[PDB]
């Protein structure tokens, strides 16, 4: 429910900015859910790890 | 003093020919490296046309 644009009202990019959010918001809590898939990968074990 | 006809037409008229067009290209600026619609292509931007 972000990219439901009607665009755009920013217009930046034309586009182009959810592109940015899903970007990042997968670069900061990336190397977050590391450590959470490896300190915390015995904690993600051979169960519904699947 | 005669001419008066132009002295304005000369430098007021001129001028603000010239700085009337700039401020014509000011109304096209719209702060887009760039968005267009473009039948034919992407054509970047509305600043072109």
């Amino acid at each position: 429910d972000i990219n439901l644009n009607k665009a755009t009202e920013f217009i930046l990019v034309d586009n182009n900015y959810n592109s940015t959010n899903e970007f990042w918001d997968g670069l900061m809590d990336r190397l977050s859910p590391y450590l959470s898939y490896f300190i915390d990968e015995k904690l993600k074990t051979e169960e519904d790890m699947i | 003093s005669l001419t008066f006809f132009d002295d304005y037409m000369n430098k007021s008229f001129l001028p603000k020919i010239q700085m009337t067009m700039d401020y014509l290209f000011t109304v096209e600026v719209e702060s887009n490296n760039p968005y267009a619609l473009e039948l034919s292509d992407e054509n970047h931007n509305i600043f072109k046309t």
